[PDB]
């Protein structure tokens, strides 16, 4: 009666002490979610610097990546559970224009399409890996392969002034067609509340980790700087 | 050839179950007294998960209950005396069904690792772990303390041996996820919800489905038997609840109104059937009549989108939770 | 005018108390509002609704009537509190501005940083260094001036009035006023050099297909601090090395309007959607 | 694939079903029966409610 009362008081007060040092590793962490067209090579990048779960950190700041590999159909009923992550990663295949597999870089924009407008992802930035740059180099150096027979917008397009290539004229033409293909729809649907951040990745790269923690930073800086109504 | 008979067979069906409807639940419930106004007061309020809550479960007693949580907590409460129990810890921190062990010695987990993972409390460590799915669990209940049914992503059910980890029977027919389900009162035949808004009727001891409902038009989320064990009912994400009877083999009533557009994430009965409790997008719960088809009450408590809803099986309070990290008892 | 000074001041009051009850409510009722950053805005508004209760009301009652019947003791006491008030109201919004830079200059170590342990014992910080200027150096008598009009004016009872000297006057000056201006100037130049410099990246990477609030946002809030409390604190520092030149009635003037930023806090620090329904609630 | 859907059907169409005049009837004599003890439709007293 009055002994049993206060057995049941000792162990709360163990089972709460325990829950206070899980929250501060809890809240000092940064969960990813990391998404892929089908054979877009994120297999690679994960490599080289049900569900599959990594751990690294990077200038004393702990960062955890998830993979799903489980669950392959066309509806994600799952995608719901990721709306509290801090940004999603996602790779496509650049030089698969002629690949109809129709062709996968439409599948791939479709795929981007449906994410960007999302009624539970609507707060979560994006960083694109445009992967298999040298591919593309040499598919576009060769005369065979034409992105306007399968793109026809690429017949009245012309490389923005304000651009910086390494490379011959036609590669920074290709590059930054394809770039600016995602980053149209990327910038109709969202007002402010969420951005996205393109970048040019091949097999070689090893600055990836770098992207990703400058990358989070920004995304960090910029949700502050708007919720203190400064931006 | 062969899809012509199946058209021709689904033709008969749908004339054979229209010569039964005599009349309306909602005509011959007319001159019965309205229940009137019924409004409830939180008692409890539980703190303590770090992060959004997906599942929840009473315990036989009517006293303990356990809750899941997204960062990879399965807290035992006392609602009582507001008292931590126990906290396990979870290999995966993606969990999405929970349930409690008739008995009270066990207690099962389940999420996006596509694993049933099954603790002993009377002993807290891991027992077994079931595996052979191919997709996400949705939900699990126990029959006894040696066999539970599980449902997953992969459009199949299932029922698992705990003593040798094995699936004695599996069920198929589905084209969509199944997302819930809920066994009967004498544990012999149970229902499925799935993503094809379609539910249909198994058997566990011989494994084939018997009958198949299809009145929804979207993905039917929740499911529950009616205490008399002859009807059950369903929530969707049109904003539409639906009562279904099997012995009529068709549906009986629909409750739903003009100034609700979300969807609806659990439902569940009361203890003499009278009042339906159903939980919403739109961060409240709703409590409606079963034979009548309207309002009595709102639970509008929540901050964030209540996710999970229980009813003691004395049926004396309520436990709703939500993403917010709160459940709370409502009597 | 007696009739119609008593108006305008009658709706101050009214004004102060009306805006800080409902913010201290608002939060303590809601549990989406505690956060840490609120605790600070507790402290300003505990500070502020204290101001307005025990200070106004009877300086009004005060300048009307033109004597003090209270006697010799609950003269010192209100002084006391008026300068334990206002001390502690200013200090806070650098708590708020370092609170700030900290957010967005440092994100990720943002959290770790600051905790609800970490926040009380700041807050309890800054009200006993507010207690130490105030009620300490005034209750000893270190404050007093020398003068044969002072010495009147303590021996007499019906008078209650100001005088110090020129050390006290300085040293309080600059911890209510001067050390909390460089902070915050210090602090929003940074704040806005990073503001500038992410929308300056956003204008780079994405212009092709599409800093008015941040700068409107920074003017108002130094703005009706600094035009609220500048001109007091000069004229405090002046008439201590230049006793013919400023008057009684500017000295009175220039302390009222200062007492008046006290009905402004909640205009400026609960404007969010997440208060705007908590007061629709209410 | 399309046998076994046809044969599902031709197991399933072959039962018998009762009017929902009675089914109707039957689900509100078992809530009139058993509406007695339901604590959610009528308030308990606060002595014999354990949790207020
Ligand atoms: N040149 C080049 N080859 C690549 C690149 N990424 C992947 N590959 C090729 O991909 C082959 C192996 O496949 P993975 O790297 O695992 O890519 P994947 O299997 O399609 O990965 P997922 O489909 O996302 O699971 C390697 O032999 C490479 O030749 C790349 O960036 N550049
Ligand atoms: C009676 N009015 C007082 C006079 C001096 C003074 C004030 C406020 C803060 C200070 O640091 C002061 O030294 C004023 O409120």
């Amino acid at each position: 009666q009055r002994n049993e009362e206060k057995a049941q008081r000792e162990a709360n007060k163990k089972i709460e002490k325990q829950l206070q040092k899980d929250k501060q590793v809890y809240r000092a962490t940064h969960r990813l979610l990391l998404l892929g067209a089908g054979e877009s090579g994120k297999s690679t990048i994960v490599k080289q610097m049900g569900i599959f779960e990594t751990k690294f950190q990077v200038d004393k700041v702990n960062f955890h990546m998830f993979d799903v590999g489980g669950q392959r159909d066309e509806r994600r009923k799952w995608i719901q559970c990721f709306n509290d992550v801090t940004a999603i990663i996602f790779v496509v295949a650049s030089s698969s224009y002629n690949m109809v597999i129709t062709n996968r870089l439409q599948e791939a924009l479709n795929l981007f399409k449906s994410i960007w407008n999302n009624r539970w992802l609507r707060t979560i930035s994006v960083i694109l890996f445009l992967n298999k740059q040298d591919l593309l180099a040499e598919k576009v150096l060769a005369g065979k392969s034409k992105i306007e027979d399968y793109f026809p917008e690429f017949a009245r397009y012309t490389t923005p002034e304000d651009a910086t290539p390494e490379e011959d004229p036609r590669v920074t033409r290709a590059k930054y067609f394809i770039r600016d293909e995602f980053l149209r729809i990327s910038t109709a649907s969202g007002d402010g509340r969420h951005y996205c951040y393109p970048h040019f990745t091949c097999a070689v790269d090893t600055e990836n980790i770098r992207r990703v923690f400058n990358d989070c930073r920004d995304i960090i800086q910029r949700m502050h700087l708007r919720q203190y109504e400064l931006l | 050839q062969l899809r012509q008979e199946a058209e021709q067979l689904k033709n008969q069906i749908r004339d054979a179950r229209k010569a039964c409807a005599d009349a309306t639940l909602s005509q011959i419930t007319n001159n019965i007294d309205p229940v009137g106004r019924i409004q409830m007061r939180t008692r409890r309020t539980l703190r303590g998960h770090l992060a959004k809550i997906y599942a929840m479960h009473w315990g036989t007693d009517s006293r303990l209950l356990v809750s899941a949580s997204q960062d990879g907590k399965l807290i035992i409460w006392d609602s009582y005396t507001t008292n931590k129990v126990h906290a396990i810890p979870l290999r995966s921190s993606w969990v999405m069904t929970c349930a409690y062990a008739p008995s009270g010695n066990y207690v099962a987990c389940g999420g996006l690792d596509n694993i049933c993972s099954i603790y002993n409390l009377k002993t807290v460590r891991v027992s077994r772990e079931l595996a052979g799915h191919t997709g996400y669990l949705s939900c699990c209940r126990f029959l006894d303390d040696n066999q539970i049914v599980t449902s997953s992503g992969d459009t199949t059910c299932a029922l698992w041996d705990i003593e040798t980890g094995q699936q004695t029977t599996t069920f198929t027919g589905h084209t969509g996820d199944v997302m819930s389900l809920s066994l009967a009162p004498d544990t012999r035949l149970f229902v499925s919800g799935a993503c094809d808004a379609s539910a249909k009727l198994w058997d566990v001891r011989e494994g084939m489905c018997r009958q198949t409902f299809t009145g929804h038009e979207s993905d039917i989320n929740a499911i529950c038997f009616f205490p008399n064990g002859n009807a059950f009912a369903t929530g969707s994400d049109d904003a539409t609840c639906r009562l279904f009877d099997l012995r009529a083999d068709q549906e009986l009533m629909t409750y739903s109104h003009d100034n609700i557009i979300c969807g609806i994430t659990s439902v569940s009965f009361s203890k003499s059937g009278r009042l339906l409790l159903a939980g919403y997008d739109d961060f409240n719960c709703n409590v409606w009549d079963a034979l009548k088809a309207d309002r009595a009450g709102v639970l509008a408590g929540h901050d964030n989108r209540v996710s999970c809803l229980g009813v003691t099986d004395d049926g004396m309070a309520v436990a709703t939770g939500s993403w917010d990290s709160f459940l709370k008892i409502w009597n | 005018w007696v009739v119609g000074m008593g108006i305008v001041m009658s709706l101050i009051v009214l004004a102060i108390v009306f805006g800080n009850v409902l913010v201290i409510t608002a939060i303590a009722k809601f549990e989406r509002l505690q956060t840490v950053t609120n605790y600070f805005i507790t402290s300003l508004a505990c500070a502020d609704l204290v101001m307005g209760l025990a200070v106004v009301p009877f300086g009004a009652a005060h300048i009307l009537t033109k004597t003090w019947t209270f006697g010799n003791f609950w003269c010192e006491f209100w002084t006391s509190i008026d300068v334990l008030c206002v001390t502690a109201s200013i200090e806070t919004l650098c708590v708020i501005a370092v609170d700030r830079y900290f957010a967005i200059t440092s994100p990720f170590k943002y959290q770790s940083l600051l905790t609800k342990n970490k926040a009380r014992v700041i807050i309890l910080m800054v009200w006993i260094v507010s207690g130490l200027t105030s009620f300490l150096p005034i209750q000893m008598h270190w404050y007093r001036a020398t003068h044969q009009e002072a010495i009147n004016c303590y021996a007499e009872e019906t008078c209650c009035d100001f005088f110090t000297n020129q050390a006290y006057a300085i040293a309080s000056s600059i911890v209510s006023f001067y050390v909390p201006l460089v902070i915050m100037v210090f602090v929003y130049s940074r704040v806005f050099q990073e503001a500038k410099r992410q929308l300056q990246k956003i204008d780079k990477s994405e212009g092709r297909f599409h800093e008015h609030k941040a700068l409107k946002t920074l003017g108002i809030i130094m703005g009706t601090f600094t035009l609220c409390w500048l001109p007091f604190f000069i004229v405090n520092i002046v008439h201590v090395i230049q006793d013919n030149l400023i008057r009684k009635e500017v000295y009175i003037l220039l302390n009222w309007i200062g007492y008046v930023n006290s009905g402004f806090n909640p205009l400026i620090y609960c404007r969010s959607p997440d208060f705007r329904i908590a007061f629709q609630e209410l | 694939q399309a046998r076994k859907l046809v044969e599902q059907l031709k197991m399933e169409a072959n039962i018998d079903r009762i009017k929902v005049s009675k089914a109707a009837a039957d689900l509100m004599a078992y809530c009139e029966a058993h509406a007695k003890e339901d604590p959610l439709l009528t308030p308990v007293p606060a002595s014999e409610n354990p949790f207020r």
